[PDB]
């Protein structure tokens, strides 16, 4: 990804050798920088909307045309708005781009009618798995504000249409915008964009209302839809070896109907439950999480269990073989990310955007076991472990069993 | 006649200098002997409202203007049953007669019939 | 058998009326007051609600924070409600306590500071109240139903009184109402619970002894009302449940049928979908609109004043497409009273009345709330001896001759609030108030 | 109150000169003892259901007949069943008690279609108010268990026919039961008790599952209905003090349109909230708790730091004055909570069924300024504070925070 | 007829010893010969539900009673149309035909009648 500027616009490009592009808008305006919960959210389901020179519809009917594709998603730290399309379609898709930062109509009826109520059927699918339910309690616990925002829009909380104009007269703005173009000529796309995005606003970068603050605790859910349980640690020092760490303790199987060989893969022995090592490196702070879901409420509590004990093991001391298989599993982690076009266009985005330079998957540092050991012996020792249950929350484990 | 129709033309008279110089005051005189105001009516509260297209718009009405239309029209099916006219301040004086309902019926139309036009193109 | 209510008078012509209960331990002292909203004109509506206010703002003596104190200190609490015909000021305590409640209660009743400062301050709770009591749909029924009943009456007036009033209640009209009205032949000092009544006669005669008597010395509970049938209607689409009350012009605390009123009340009875028992209850109405869920509740009630008094239903229902249903068979069931009612309904109703009548005074405020109710009412404490002997001499004809005269094919006040979109016109609701098969 | 016993049934009456009685059954069986979660709810429910010799609709038929009226409640120790009667009544009101004890038919139909949903409309009617939200909530963080199960039956946790049928055969029992007579003579009670609660099983005395554990932690429960904050304090030692201290400390105003001179209530000074200190005593384990309701969760969270400040203030040291304040309105309080049937008949239960002797309001103790500011100092530092945050819960304060 | 009525008479029947002789044996060549088991129902199918005490007393069913009971009707449903009957385990056997509604309806019923009389009740 050759990395240049077009009007004050960053933009990354890469050739390749395929029929289809993948452009990709990478907004700083995740919900981390929302002024309101869960504007991001309402912000990216308002893309794409009608702009003054192109409704919703005719987008649509145009993009059928095309056989274009619309991706759009909202993380902590960004909004993605993707597109699919055939490479000669370049021109038309940077031009959708720029219809939608400099004049969307936010309408009221938009907001009612269309824009809201698939916000809300987008978090119920995503709240039907338990997991993700827990894993969204935790940040909500360890940070409160900021990464502790609710990335989607919930009913309890309602966004106005003023509070989404507001936001996105912050975040539509070319201090707060990166193109990244998948098989996309770069000597092209910067001619392009150059062009077409060269009137929006200069604006300021969008900041996170207050500092990052670290916290522990508890976050009990009770719902019907499952049970799951979060073990989080956050972290104050973001270090790349939780990386190799989450990988090495893992938790899915590498096959089909195995179990797999990794610690927190073989606490679920005996049980029906499924336990996923995760660490969320946000550049200024992190959390690594230990997620177990399943059905019975019981045997979730005894894999937790197993989860705390692994850690310690780990802190204790790793194998030479297993600091290896920690190395080849973080590296392979690393290739997927840069390849799945979600996680590519935010890779890419968090170094244009902020200026944290990615690091390629050929460059994924091998830690020691030395290293591993000291990793998970500081997880041991946090001084704020976050538990959050999902499901039925008085019979799965409280911060204080584990 | 969709309401975009009678929008659009009444924008070509108004345009021409001629045109809107005999029609304008025509207009104004055809609205005061209408005698709608004289029932504490606005223009727009006349519009047929038994179609798709005009039970959308009403829905997009901000809440406000939404009850306040519904009174009006309670208020004006009063005075009709009654056989009175409007007093004092029930009487919409031609800076109240606002055209609140226009923009949400010409962008209803303005989909309905992109619409129309776009489930018939053809690719060229 | 409850202990003898033992009443004496003062020379002013304060009436001290006391009832004692060894068992407890604590006492409830207070002032009931034959004056209240209604003694007010439309100028100065508001002003016996304003004065409840500033009785607690500071005394002659004792300012607001020395008031509060004194109370705290006592360990009891104060209390004091202003209605349309009779004000209350009590004050729960120890029975050590007994004295020093009954010292402060004279001095915020007779030596009110009623400072200007204070009459500015509380003109702003006041004016906020007044757009707080639209959540209270209870109240808002029922202040709007008086309103319309008695239409350009001063029972039809609120008691909080109209904004205009409110902000121009002045320290001298404050002061004239309470010297009209706060006269010692229209005051009851009331005790019970842990009482001495020869105590208690001897704190009036060194507290209450300087109140002014009134040129005019009618007896407790003297009053002409003219009741319109009428409608009001409050839609509002947005709220889920409606709130509807039905009255007839009722009966006042001294009319001949006032038992026969409560017993044709008891006969339709009171109904709540949340109270486990009430769908196995023996009211016509109550079966219908249980079977049927016509409704989250109904309250039937039969209210009384000096001269004049209002006695209907009142419902609450979700089922908004049959409330045209619910008050069909509500007033065919006020038709029966009329029509059918026999020695069955009648006798089953005396029944439940004979004791609910007593059951009503549980604790110390509830009886002083019976005792000064009945003195400033009645100009006596009926003896539950009477009282069985009046219900018991309340026959099926009696019921079927008072309901053929208040009830049948007679006008009815109807408020609705909510979404009431299924309430038929006047007309259709009134109606109902025959049957054509009779 | 004459405390005897009849057949094997403890039996406590206090004539008096009054048309009405009041007789209570007080069963062991609240919801500290529960077996599933809402049990002890239901089973206060299913009274006056169906009995083999009287149906529930005969029996509500009668009652009319008599003027008689029934009273139940469900605390964390007792269920308490009362009808107020006139005195000549009592043979009756005793012999439905017997019928309901002995002879309960517990039918599927009467649970889905009676019970339940009276016991869903009653938890429905207390949750209006946040501050019963946030105190039970504070119960469950503080307790777990034991007394800290809920008091209500939830639509999450389902009870069923059997366990409410299993949990009456372990409370309807001689060892669970006492009755409770207002304006009854006394031997007229012991004789009809006697003969008609004769039959009924002995069984045993029902018992907590498992010690009371104390635990401290947060509880945040997001409603749209209203705001509320309860700083509670779990008490390892229950003592008398804390009664005086809830009482000092106060929160409510004692006249009419006024903030009342309680340190509390002058915290709430320039908003639109409401305090409430107060103390549970529960034998082995207490909680003193401090409840601010409101509107805005800004002015909750003013008060709230206010709140903690007092007893901070209160621990250093109080006045004379102020312990006398205390002594006087704790009096009140007791006084009171002997008058009021639903209260006396509790006290008593606990006397007869647990054997802690009733304390008079005539013997309530005059505690000293020294005790009361060290009762408060011992709060202010506790190990375990719980805070149970209701309504916009982003917007009210944290444990952290005060 | 009332289930009531039909349980309670039969008891009356089934107490007499003479008359449970001569009776018992009748009634099961009448089942014998009524034939409703060869359709595979059980005799509660057959009662006539369209009653608010029958919608009751089949609401208060167990679910698995409950949906037995549906497939036993289909499946009648699908004898009758085709003039079949029914042939090996879709017999309804003597030891199968059992009273599963009978205890439901009574219970219904008995809370009716009780009602009706205390509606009728006179204070003494």
């Amino acid at each position: 990804f050759s990395t240049a500027e077009a009007a004050g616009v960053k933009v990354a490009a890469q050739d390749g050798q395929s029929p289809i592009s993948d452009l990709s808008v990478v907004l700083r305006g995740g919900s981390r920088y929302a002024t309101v919960p869960g504007v991001s959210h309402i912000l990216e389901k308002f893309a794409f909307q009608n702009t003054v020179p192109k409704s919703a519809l005719r987008f649509v009917r145009e993009l059928e045309l095309f056989g274009g594709k619309l991706y759009t998603h909202t993380t902590r730290e960004h909004i993605v708005l993707r597109t699919q399309f055939l490479k000669q379609d370049l021109p038309y898709f940077v031009d959708a781009f720029a219809n939608v930062l400099k004049e969307t109509k936010f309408q009221q009826f938009e907001l009612t009618e269309r824009v809201a109520p698939v916000a809300e059927l987008d978090l119920l699918k995503r709240e039907s798995d338990p997991a993700f339910t827990a894993l969204e309690a935790a940040h909500e616990v360890a940070f409160r504000t900021g990464l502790g925002n609710s990335v989607y829009a919930q009913g309890y909380s309602p966004v106005t249409l003023e509070d989404v104009k507001e936001f996105a007269r912050q975040v539509y703005a070319k201090q707060n915008v990166a193109v990244v173009g998948n098989n996309v000529v770069p000597a092209d796309l910067q001619q392009l964009v150059g062009t077409a995005f060269a009137d929006l606003q200069e604006g300021s970068k969008v900041t996170q209302a207050g500092t990052t603050t670290l916290h522990g605790g508890e976050a009990r859910v009770r719902t019907s839809t499952g049970n799951a349980l979060t073990i989080a640690l956050p972290i104050a020092e973001p270090k790349p070896v939780y990386h190799a760490l989450a990988s090495f303790l893992g938790g899915p199987a590498s096959m089909p109907w195995s179990v797999g060989a990794s610690p927190l893969a073989q606490a679920t022995v005996g049980t029906h439950t499924s336990v996923k090592a995760t660490y969320h490196n946000y550049g200024d702070a992190g959390l690594f999480a230990i997620t177990i879901k399943g059905d019975s409420p019981a045997e979730i509590s005894q894999v937790a269990h197993k989860a705390v004990q692994a850690l310690k093991d780990t802190g204790a001391e790793v194998t030479e073989e297993q600091a290896a298989r920690a190395y080849a599993k973080s590296k392979f982690a690393a290739a997927e990310a840069f390849e799945n076009p979600d996680s590519s266009a935010s890779v890419i985005g968090m170094e244009l955007l902020s200026g944290v330079s990615r690091i390629a998957p050929e460059n994924v540092q091998k830690f020691t076991p030395a290293e591993l050991s000291e990793a998970a012996a500081q997880l041991s020792a946090s001084a704020k472990p976050v538990v959050a249950a999902v499901g039925q929350v008085h019979a799965l484990p409280f911060a204080d069993e584990l | 006649a969709s309401i975009t129709s009678v929008v659009k033309t009444s924008e070509l008279i108004l345009k021409s200098p001629l045109l809107s110089k005999i029609v304008v005051p025509l207009a104004k005189t055809y609205v005061k002997f209408s005698g709608y105001r004289q029932l504490g009516f606005k223009m727009n509260d006349l519009i047929i409202e038994e179609t798709p297209n005009m039970q959308l718009a009403l829905r997009r009405l901000p809440p406000t203007e939404s009850y306040d239309r519904v009174y009006r029209l309670i208020r004006a099916t009063q005075f009709s049953l009654s056989h009175k006219l409007a007093t004092g301040n029930d009487i919409t004086k031609p800076e109240e007669d606002d055209h609140y309902l226009i923009p949400y019926i010409l962008d209803v139309e303005a989909e309905a019939f992109e619409k129309d036009a776009l489930d018939n193109l053809e690719v060229v | 058998v409850s202990p003898k209510t033992r009443t004496s008078n003062l020379k002013n012509g304060l009436t001290i009326a006391s009832e004692s209960n060894p068992l407890v331990q604590t006492a409830t002292v207070g002032v009931w007051i034959d004056a209240g909203s209604r003694n007010e004109n439309a100028y100065n509506n508001g002003t016996a609600h304003f004065f409840e206010h500033l009785a607690f703002k500071g005394t002659d003596k004792r300012s607001q924070h020395q008031l509060e104190l004194d109370i705290e200190n006592m360990g009891g609490h104060l209390n004091a409600y202003t209605s349309r015909e009779s004000t209350v000021y009590y004050a729960k305590s120890f029975k050590d306590d007994v004295p020093k409640s009954v010292e402060i209660l004279a001095d915020i009743l007779q030596h009110s500071k009623l400072a200007e400062s204070a009459i500015d301050r509380e003109r702003e709770v006041i004016t906020r109240e007044l757009e707080e009591v639209n959540k209270q749909y209870e109240e808002v029924v029922f202040d709007h139903l008086h309103a319309t009943a008695f239409m350009n009456q001063p029972l039809g007036r609120t008691i909080l009184g109209p904004r205009e009033n409110i902000q121009t209640i002045t320290n001298t009209e404050l002061r004239k109402f309470i010297t009209e009205n706060y006269t010692a032949d229209r005051m009851v000092l009331v005790g019970a619970g842990a009482v001495d009544h020869d105590a208690l006669v001897e704190l009036a005669e060194k507290y209450f002894s300087h109140l002014p008597s009134s040129q005019s010395p009618v007896p407790l509970g003297t009053p002409i009302p003219n009741f319109v049938g009428s409608e009001v209607r409050l839609r509002d689409d947005t709220m889920p449940v409606a709130h509807i009350a039905i009255a007839v012009e009722g009966v006042s605390w001294t009319s001949e049928d006032y038992y026969t009123a409560l017993v044709a009340q008891a006969i339709i009875g009171n109904y709540d979908r949340a109270v486990g028992t009430s769908r196995h209850q023996g009211s016509r109405l109550s079966n219908i609109v249980s079977e049927n869920n016509l409704a989250n509740s109904f309250q039937s009630f039969s209210t009384s004043y000096s001269d004049t008094g209002l006695w209907g239903i009142y419902l609450t229902s979700e089922n908004t497409t049959q409330i045209d249903d619910l008050v069909h068979f509500t007033l065919k069931e006020w038709n029966r009273l009329s029509t059918s009612v026999s020695n069955l309904q009648v006798e089953r109703a005396k029944s439940q009345l004979k004791a609910g009548l007593l059951l009503s005074l549980d604790g110390t405020t509830y009886v002083a709330e019976d005792i000064g109710r009945q003195l400033t009412t009645l100009g006596r404490r009926v003896t539950p001896a009477e009282v069985e002997a009046k219900l018991e001499a309340v026959t099926e004809h009696d019921v079927r001759a008072w309901a053929q005269k208040t009830l049948y094919d007679k006008d009815i006040a109807l408020v609705g609030l909510g979404p009431i979109e299924g309430l038929y016109d006047y007309n259709r609701i009134r109606n109902d108030m025959s049957m054509m098969r009779w």
